[PDB]
């Protein structure tokens, strides 16, 4: 349990060719291309709004599309 | 409140896991596609049982499918925290502690997480494996069988305790 | 232009073999056929909104494979 | 803002007055319940491509931005959706695009971002028309769409023009 519902957000920069200069990473270069990654990790709190989730319904409610090549599992009678 | 690891850091925690570069990417695989993976999964839920959105069903209502999407959000990042550690520990316990217990009270459906949680593992070795409609990111390639098996154990932790 | 910025949504509904929805909101006649009386299209002019935790995840996806 | 339903006789009737009317239904089908993802994933791919548009002078750079980004790739997206319904451009040369290319000046919204994250819907949407996928992974019966693929694709082009 949590009870402020946070989940770790993982960032992952591979910044090798990118020209813009970041440097939120305090710690000790390798002199290598570590230099220019970084792994970012944060506890945040997940939130989805209900207008969000309205859109959603909109999408979802029509029960038949999908993504392109997933398998169908679609059914038009209550499962459970 | 966030940490940095590049460097040095990052230098030492490649050689802490196994296959850290590849790890690093199937991490990326899960991350960068986020939200797709989480609508993906609570449409397919519904569009297998229609039910949920009924008037009785559990998603009914902007709040509550709010708060179906946000817990698939959830436990979609503790496991992809899961596969950046190599490790399971903070998405046994901080996660999926009680959590049985808790969709208990509420009358959240085991079904419907059985199946929510099932298509985002099928979503998620899929991008790693790059078997997707879509591969937008830029890898070697090669075979990434092991961290895609890795990360369906995570989720299978989660089918197992729900 | 379009000063309230409103869109067309449309939602698409291919009904045939469902029981459990009362098909009562279309108003009008029916055909005589289930291709068309247990199929139905919504369009409705709606303010297009995206709101702050929407835009918040997919910046969120982008920090995370920008190119080089 | 009043909502319309189209069933029974008068949605036999709209197939009669549209050419491919059941094919076209369902490729707004595959359009609508995908939206979310087509929207972002042109808007993030137009960024990924040049980051420069999330950095602090870039016109994405905050949430605010962002999401009136993603709105504006949603309300093209959508009414060339309903170009797609109707069989004609009317509304979305008028009601849509009418202005937008002055707006887009008097703000600064960049042409060359748009041309990007426009293109990228298009691509997005005649792949999903023209999805080659087995019948066993394919939510409609599988067949040639290609005549509509090519006119969802000229309903992009005139927003490519205009903007
Ligand atoms: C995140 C969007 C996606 C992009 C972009 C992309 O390239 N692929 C994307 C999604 C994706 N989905 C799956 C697997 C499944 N999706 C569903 C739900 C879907 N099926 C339905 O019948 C309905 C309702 C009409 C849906 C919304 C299902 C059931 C699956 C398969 C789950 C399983 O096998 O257990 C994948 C993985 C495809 C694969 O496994 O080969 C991707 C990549
Ligand atoms: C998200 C909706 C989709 C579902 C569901 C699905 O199954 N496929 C979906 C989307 C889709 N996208 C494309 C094409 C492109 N997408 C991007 C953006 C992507 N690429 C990047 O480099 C980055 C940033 C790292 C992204 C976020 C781009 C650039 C394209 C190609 C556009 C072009 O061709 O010019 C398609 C089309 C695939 C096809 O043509 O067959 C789909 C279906
Ligand atoms: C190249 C892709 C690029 C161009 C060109 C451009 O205009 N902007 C570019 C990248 C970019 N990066 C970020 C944000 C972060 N980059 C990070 C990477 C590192 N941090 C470090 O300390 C090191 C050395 C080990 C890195 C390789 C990090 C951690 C980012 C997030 C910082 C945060 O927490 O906010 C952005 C976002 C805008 C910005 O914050 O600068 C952009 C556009
Ligand atoms: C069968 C798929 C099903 C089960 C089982 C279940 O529990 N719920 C099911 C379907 C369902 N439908 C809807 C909403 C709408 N269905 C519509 C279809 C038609 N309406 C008509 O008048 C006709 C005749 C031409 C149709 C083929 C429409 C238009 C719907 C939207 C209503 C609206 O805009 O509010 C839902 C959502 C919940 C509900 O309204 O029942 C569900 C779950
Ligand atoms: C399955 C996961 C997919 C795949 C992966 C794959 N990756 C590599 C090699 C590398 N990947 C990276 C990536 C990163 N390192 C970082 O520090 C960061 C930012 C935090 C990233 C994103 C790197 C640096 C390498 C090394 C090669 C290079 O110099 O670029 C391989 C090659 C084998 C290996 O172990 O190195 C593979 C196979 N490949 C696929 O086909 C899957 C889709
Ligand atoms: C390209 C668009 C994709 C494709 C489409 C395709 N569809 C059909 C056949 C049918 N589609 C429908 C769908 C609807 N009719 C409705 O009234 C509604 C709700 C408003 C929907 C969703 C129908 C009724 C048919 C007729 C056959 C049937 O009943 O199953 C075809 C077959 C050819 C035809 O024109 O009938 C095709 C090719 N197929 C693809 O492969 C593309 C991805
Ligand atoms: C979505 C796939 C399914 C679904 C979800 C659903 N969940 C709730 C409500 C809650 N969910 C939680 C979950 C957690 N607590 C934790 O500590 C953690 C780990 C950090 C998690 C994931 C909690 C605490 C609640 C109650 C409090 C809250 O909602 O904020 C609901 C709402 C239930 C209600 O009626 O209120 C729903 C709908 N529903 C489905 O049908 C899917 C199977
Ligand atoms: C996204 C791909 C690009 C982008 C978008 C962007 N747009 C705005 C601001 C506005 N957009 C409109 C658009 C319309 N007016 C109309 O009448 C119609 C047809 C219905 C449309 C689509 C308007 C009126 C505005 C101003 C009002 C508002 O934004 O609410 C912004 C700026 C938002 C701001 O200034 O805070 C942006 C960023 N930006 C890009 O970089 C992409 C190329």
């Amino acid at each position: 349990r949590d009870a402020q519902l946070r989940a770790p957000i993982v960032e992952i920069f591979d910044a090798r060719g990118c020209d813009a200069k970041n440097a939120q990473y305090t710690g000790p270069k390798s002199n290598d291309m570590n230099d220019d990654q970084c792994v970012k990790v944060s506890m945040q709190k997940i939130t989805v709004s209900e207008a969000t989730a309205a859109k959603k319904l909109q999408e979802f409610i029509g029960g038949k599309a999908t993504a392109i090549n997933v398998p169908i599992i679609s059914s038009m009678t209550k499962k459970y | 409140k966030a940490a940095y690891v590049g460097g040095a850091d990052l230098q030492a925690l490649k050689k802490f896991v196994s296959e850290g570069n590849k790890r690093l990417d199937a991490v990326n695989a899960i991350v960068s596609n986020a939200s797709c993976i989480v609508s993906d999964a609570v449409s397919g839920m519904i569009c297998e049982n229609p039910a949920l959105i009924s008037p009785s069903g559990n998603c009914y209502t902007n709040r509550r499918m709010a708060a179906c999407l946000r817990d698939a959000e959830i436990i979609l990042r503790y496991v992809s925290y899961s596969l950046l550690s190599g490790d399971s520990s903070v998405l046994e316990d901080r996660c999926l502690g009680g959590l049985k217990e808790t969709y208990a009270s509420l009358g959240v459906p085991a079904a419907g997480n059985a199946r929510a949680v099932g298509i985002m593992k099928a979503t998620c070795v899929a991008f790693i494996n790059n078997t997707s409609n879509q591969k937008k990111l830029s890898t070697p390639a090669g075979d990434c069988s092991a961290l895609a098996s890795e990360c369906a154990g995570y989720f299978d932790k989660v089918t197992s305790a729900l | 232009k379009d000063a309230q910025l409103r869109a067309p949504v449309v939602t698409i509904f291919d009904a045939r073999g469902c029981k459990d929805h009362a098909n009562k909101e279309y108003t009008g006649p029916k055909a005589g056929n289930a291709e068309n009386d247990e199929c139905c299209v919504k369009v409705q002019m709606t303010p297009i909104k995206v709101a702050d935790d929407a835009a918040a995840l997919v910046l969120k996806e982008c920090l995370s494979e920008l190119k080089g």
